[PDB]
């Protein structure tokens, strides 16, 4: 039993330790894609010109 | 024209469309991949308790 | 002018910067609010388990 | 136990409901506040114009 959930708590903080980089990775993401959006509108405006 | 090519941007429409396509596809992967962390993290939790 | 008449938007400079503080303080808030969401979710999961 | 256990039951069951409601509410707030960037982008165009 003692052996067992410290090797357990190991894992976990592995995944863990890459949660919390795909959050960061996601959230600098979302930025991008909100940056994308914008030179979408500026195609959008473009196209009556 | 030359306001065109201050803002500099192309201008077509096929490129647009692609281009606003292509931010959204990215736009809603990015929200599975943020959904993704909330679902591992719900696992972490679980197993850590 | 006639363009100005098509867009019909009144478009203020003070309503302008009022406008997208408005909004981005809006777009805040909305994503403060679904990160507390996620949260409380989460720990009633914990709690089922 | 028995007791307690369908207390904690209940009580999951009503925090589970209202979270569920406050997770309705976030999606439409992120419509409305899709549609509140579109109004800045307008607005700016509005002005140059």
């Amino acid at each position: 039993s003692h052996k067992q959930l410290a090797t357990e708590q190991y894992r976990h903080v592995e995944m863990a330790r890459e949660l919390a980089e795909q959050s960061g990775a996601s959230s600098d993401l979302e930025t991008d894609h909100q940056a994308a959006s914008d030179h979408l509108n500026l195609v959008q405006t473009a196209m009556r010109q | 024209l030359q306001e065109m090519k201050d803002i500099g941007v192309q201008a077509d429409a096929n490129a647009e469309m692609r281009a606003r396509e292509r931010r959204d596809r990215l736009h809603e992967a990015l929200s599975v991949n943020r959904s993704r962390v909330n679902q591992l993290e719900k696992q972490i939790a679980f197993c850590e308790a």
